[PDB]
């Protein structure tokens, strides 16, 4: 029963100082990769920071220097200090462990919301409103044509945290039903859901890793005609 | 010095046949011979001859006590992490450069010589460790890195993961996904009388 709890639901004054918190529930933070990602509501997800075992820090390309992530083994925490914050920085700040090669972001946190004052990866199909009883196709193309197994898929849920469906586009994660399939190579990948169930109508994202800062898809939502 | 002691085996380092992967980096000490470096800067096949230390022109006027050649097969744009002080997935749990790595670093270009239509699965690289490696050190012990607090007696499962992952190489564009070959020539400063000077008169 791995759990990742967060507590950052507080409004911030202009140029204010905040401190987020991600805990652990059984796995030591000193032996596994950790990552902070931004949900960016109204658009696709994006990357913020990565901490390796050891304690070398990697930050995103858009932001340089100002972000300050810190690791505390004494209290088993993955703190992130938000310094003076500017406009258009309101989003969710998910945190998750990283096993990029073998399982990408298997478990996530819960989420939060921070307010303000007062590789080219694209995914083709779109909404594709359908009905239960058949299959569907979702296509995720890339501009760099990552070779074999550096792309994964995620599933959102209204109000919940993102989940893992398939890692490396070859094998699904544990607990995933056998109704999810994936294939493709070279430039684009295809994913298919067979025998649509009511607990399946959710937004699907395709993410790339093992390269320059990680990028997610814009977002494919499924709806009933 | 006499007329010629012997030709250095240094050419074999550049143009051998079988190379070791990054997890098990191989070394070769160059014994007493007359230094042959004039054939390096004159070759057009080299494109990453950037190195900090002595001048890249007064190579024949050097008398370093002992020289080592280290070889590994790190791939693509991951090469640039080899520098006087860096951190990353390669220079954290693998080949690490100190601030006194006097010498040079050389990169190659990959082709069909080191590739397979089916693919390459005999190349491994460290991905999980617990601390940063000291300079010029290796850690070869691969059972479990113990991500979680649960016992990891040798059963594959949750919180007990393998620390080695195989490279995946396929014929692609090749900008950053080809089996590049990187060697490092490392010099010493003073522990014994100099033996590898390269004058002739
Ligand atoms: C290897 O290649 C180099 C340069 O391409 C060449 O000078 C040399 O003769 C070749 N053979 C050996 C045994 O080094």
């Amino acid at each position: 029963e791995v759990q990742l709890l967060q507590s950052a639901g507080g409004l911030v004054q202009p140029g204010g100082s905040l401190r987020l918190s991600c805990a652990a529930s059984g796995f030591t933070v000193s032996a596994n990769y950790m990552s902070w990602v931004r949900q960016a509501p109204g658009k696709g997800l994006e990357w913020v920071s990565v901490i390796y075992p050891g304690g070398s820090t990697f930050y995103a390309d858009s932001v340089k220097g100002r972000f300050t992530i810190s690791r505390d083994n004494s209290k088993n925490t993955l703190y992130l200090q938000m310094n003076s914050l500017r406009v258009e920085d309101t989003a969710v700040y998910y945190c998750a462990r990283d096993l990029s090669v073998a399982g990408a972001f298997d478990i996530w946190g819960q989420g939060t919301l921070v307010t303000v004052s007062s590789i080219v990866l694209t995914q083709s199909p779109g909404t594709l409103s359908l009905s239960p009883g058949e299959r569907a196709t979702l296509s995720c193309r890339a501009s760099q044509s990552v070779s074999s197994s550096y792309l994964a898929w995620y599933q959102q849920k209204p109000g919940q945290a993102p989940r893992l469906l398939i890692y490396g586009a070859s094998s699904r994660a544990t607990g995933i039903p056998d109704r999810f399939s994936g294939s493709g190579s070279g430039t684009d990948f295809t994913l298919t859901i067979s025998r649509l169930e009511p607990e399946d109508f959710a937004v699907y994202y395709c993410q790339q890793y093992g390269s320059s800062p990680y990028t997610f898809g814009q977002g494919t939502k499924l709806e009933i005609k | 010095f006499p007329n010629i002691t012997n030709l250095c085996p240094f050419g074999e380092v550049f143009n051998a046949t079988r190379f070791a992967s990054v997890y098990a980096w191989n070394r070769k000490r160059i014994s007493n011979c007359v230094a042959d470096y004039s054939v390096l800067y004159n070759s057009a096949s080299f494109s990453t001859f950037k190195c900090y230390g002595v001048s890249p022109t007064k190579l024949n006027d050097l008398c370093f006590t002992n020289v080592y050649a280290d070889s590994f097969v790190i791939r693509g744009d991951e090469v640039r992490q080899i520098a006087p002080g860096q951190t990353g997935k390669i220079a954290d749990y693998n080949y690490k450069l100190p601030d006194d790595f006097t010498g040079c670093v050389i990169a190659w270009n990959s082709n069909n010589l080191d590739s397979k239509v089916g693919g390459n699965y005999n190349y491994l690289y460290r991905l999980f460790r617990k601390s940063n490696l000291k300079p010029f050190e290796r850690d070869i012990s691969t059972e479990i890195y113990q991500a979680g607090s649960t016992p990891c007696n040798g059963v594959e499962g949750f919180n007990c993961y393998f620390p080695l992952q195989s490279y995946g190489f396929q014929p692609t564009n090749g900008v950053g996904y080809q089996p590049y070959r990187v060697v490092v020539l490392s010099f010493e400063l003073l522990h014994a009388p100099a033996t590898v000077c390269g004058p002739k008169k």
